[PDB]
């Protein structure tokens, strides 16, 4: 069902963004990064407390 | 001649089961799926990296051992793609007590004159890094998906 | 007709495999009575749970059934026809295969190290792992 | 079957960042954090044997 064997390298995943090198307008990263932008977003709660 | 060829036949079969058997036992193999990848390479760092998972992970007798094989093979087919596994993934019940067994299988006599099974429930609780390395961190096991 | 042949075909693997693996293990090994020294000593140490074979013939399948007729054959014929001495001592090829077999199961223990260029083998620091040649007469030997 | 033994047991070999007359200890903690932890050993000064 499958046949080569695991990495010890622990390679982090490679991007190329369509981004300039100095753009800092964080809605820019959103269609690209969908998944940690929605993350991101939940900084936006502000009722919940803890102890 | 005509069971010369039946035999021929036979032959094959059985060894081709066993090959089989074997190959969906070891770190290739399981590891064909990206959510096992923490569990290889924490498996190939360590020092039980020379044996194969279900050396661990599967009882050892023959006739215990291909029905657990097809049930978990099933299960995690199942998870893999209709299901939604979590954020954790969690070692059952039932495999908790194969893997213990299966610590007992190799390790008996460097414990048996010592009443270690009857102090922690499993082996585990004092070897704690033969689970996959659980307390090194977290970039030392993972990195994000592709 | 052909679907007997291959219950035979089955059969007859099966067997060879299950008679491969009991002439492996220790109670095959010490039918003859001049292997219970090394037997005792086995089934008393850290490696009782693994074969003979297990360290005394290669792991490859391809190795490993020539090497078990020949040194079989060869004890065969030292436990009739031939006199065996006061010194029962493997030879260099048996030294060989099975320092090859330490190899093969300790080998995450040694990853970093250059053991393999200290001592010619293991055991030359794993002293008692050959069948605890150290302890005194009566812990490993009695009469016939 | 296949064998599950796919770390080999080899004879580590070694290329280091330094020049070929490095002498400085401290050059060599980089690239040998555990023998060099190992060697520091050596500054405990309080035990005594027999
Ligand atoms: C090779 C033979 C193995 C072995 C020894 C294991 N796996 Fe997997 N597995 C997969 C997924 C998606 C999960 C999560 C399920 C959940 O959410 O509960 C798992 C889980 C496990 C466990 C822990 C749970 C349990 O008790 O069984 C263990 C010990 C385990 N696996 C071992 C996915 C896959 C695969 C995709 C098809 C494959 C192939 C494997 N795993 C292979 C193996
Ligand atoms: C079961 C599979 C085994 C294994 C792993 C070994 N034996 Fe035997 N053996 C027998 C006799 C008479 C001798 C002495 C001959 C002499 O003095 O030269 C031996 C010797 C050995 C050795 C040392 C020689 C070597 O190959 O390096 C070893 C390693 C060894 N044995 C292992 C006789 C018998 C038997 C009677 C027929 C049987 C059965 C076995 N041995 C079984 C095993
Ligand atoms: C690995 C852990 C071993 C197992 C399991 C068994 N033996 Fe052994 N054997 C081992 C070593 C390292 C040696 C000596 C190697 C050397 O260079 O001297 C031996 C030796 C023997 C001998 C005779 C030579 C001797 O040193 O006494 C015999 C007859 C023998 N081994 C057979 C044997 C049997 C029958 C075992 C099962 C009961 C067995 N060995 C287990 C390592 C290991
Ligand atoms: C030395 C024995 C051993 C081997 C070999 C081994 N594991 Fe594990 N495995 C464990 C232990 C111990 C646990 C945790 C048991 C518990 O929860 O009590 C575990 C748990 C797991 C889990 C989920 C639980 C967790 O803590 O992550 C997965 C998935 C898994 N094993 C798969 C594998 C795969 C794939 C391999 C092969 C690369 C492998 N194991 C090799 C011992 C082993
Ligand atoms: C096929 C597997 C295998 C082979 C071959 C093997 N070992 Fe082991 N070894 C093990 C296992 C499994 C244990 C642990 C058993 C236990 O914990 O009681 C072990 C334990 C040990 C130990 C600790 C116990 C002791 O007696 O000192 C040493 C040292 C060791 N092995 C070295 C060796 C050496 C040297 C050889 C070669 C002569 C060898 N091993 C052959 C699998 C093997
Ligand atoms: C079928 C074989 C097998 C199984 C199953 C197995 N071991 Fe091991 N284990 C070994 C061998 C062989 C070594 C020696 C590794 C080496 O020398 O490279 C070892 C090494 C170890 C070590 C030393 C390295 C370390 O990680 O601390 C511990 C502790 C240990 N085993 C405990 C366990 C526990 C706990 C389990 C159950 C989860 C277990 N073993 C299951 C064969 C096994
Ligand atoms: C009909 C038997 C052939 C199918 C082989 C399945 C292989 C297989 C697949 C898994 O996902 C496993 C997960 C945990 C433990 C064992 C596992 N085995 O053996
Ligand atoms: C079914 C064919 C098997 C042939 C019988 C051989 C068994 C046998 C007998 C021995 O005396 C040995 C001594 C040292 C190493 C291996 C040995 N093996 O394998």
């Amino acid at each position: 069902a499958g046949c080569s064997d695991v990495s010890t390298e622990l390679k982090t995943p490679v991007y190329k963004t369509k981004l300039t090198a100095e753009e800092i307008r964080n809605s820019a990263f959103k269609p690209e990064f969908p998944k940690q932008y929605a993350s991101y977003e939940r900084n936006d709660e502000t009722t919940v407390m803890t102890e | 001649k005509l069971v010369l060829g039946g035999a021929t036949l036979g032959v094959v079969a059985l060894a081709t089961v066993a090959f089989g058997m074997k190959y969906t036992d070891q770190r290739p193999f399981c590891t064909s799926c990206h959510i096992m990848n923490p569990v290889g390479v924490t498996h190939k760092l360590s020092g039980h990296a020379n044996i194969s998972c279900n050396d661990c992970h599967a009882p050892h007798n023959l006739l215990a051992k291909l029905p657990f094989k097809a049930i978990a093979g099933a299960r995690d087919v199942y998870m893999n793609t209709l299901g939604h596994p979590g954020d954790l993934i969690l070692a059952g019940m039932e495999t908790k007590e194969v893997v213990n067994a299966n610590c007992k299988a190799c390790h008996t006599m460097t414990n048996v004159e010592v009443a270690s099974m009857e102090a922690k429930k499993y082996c585990t609780d004092c070897h704690r890094n033969v689970q996959h390395m659980r307390m090194k961190p977290i970039s030392t096991r993972e990195v994000a998906d592709e």
